[PDB]
């Protein structure tokens, strides 16, 4: 599986485009609602502050979090996950195959585990 | 082909007395075809969303 950062990094991008979807149902309830508002019913005058508020927040801290993760591509450039030679995977595999194979041949070597 | 072209020539006409009685009627009535305008809006964005 992947190392820590990047399930975080990835989560985090999640809930951004989850805010964006949010934003845009929010852009379409008040679209909604000032329909209505200028149909001269003034009983859900008070939603309308409410619905106008929450959009701009909504859309000014998903940009100002995205700013953030432009940021981390900026910084973590040979950082954090820090490098490692302890055999290279792609020669490895040459070493996981003779492994495994002795491994078998061990339970080939022992007729009692053979069940 | 159909004529020798002079056909548009410059002419004079006076503009009509202004009253009460048409510009409120027009205005208002614009008012309405862009309170229809407003209608297809909210109509047409509420589909795209």
């Amino acid at each position: 599986m992947q190392p820590p950062y990047i399930q975080e990094r990835l989560k985090s991008l999640n809930d951004i485009e989850t805010q964006l979807c949010s934003m845009l149902q929010e852009a379409s309830q008040v679209t909604f609602i000032f329909g209505e508002l200028k149909r001269g019913n003034e009983s859900v005058k008070p939603q309308f502050e409410n619905h106008v508020k929450q959009f701009y927040e909504r859309l000014d801290k998903s940009t100002t979090q995205l700013r953030k993760e432009i940021q981390l591509l900026d910084e973590n450039v040979g950082t954090r996950l820090l490098p490692i030679n302890v055999n290279k995977k792609a020669l490895g595999q040459d070493t996981e195959k003779m492994e495994e194979q002795l491994d078998l041949l061990s339970a080939i070597l022992d007729p009692s585990k053979s069940k | 082909k159909v004529v020798k072209p002079s056909s548009l020539n410059s002419d004079k006409i006076p503009y009509v007395a202004p009253t009460k009685k048409e510009y409120i009627e027009l205005d208002i009535l614009n008012k309405g075809w862009k309170l229809q305008s407003l209608n297809e809006s909210k109509d047409l964005l509420r589909a795209s969303f």
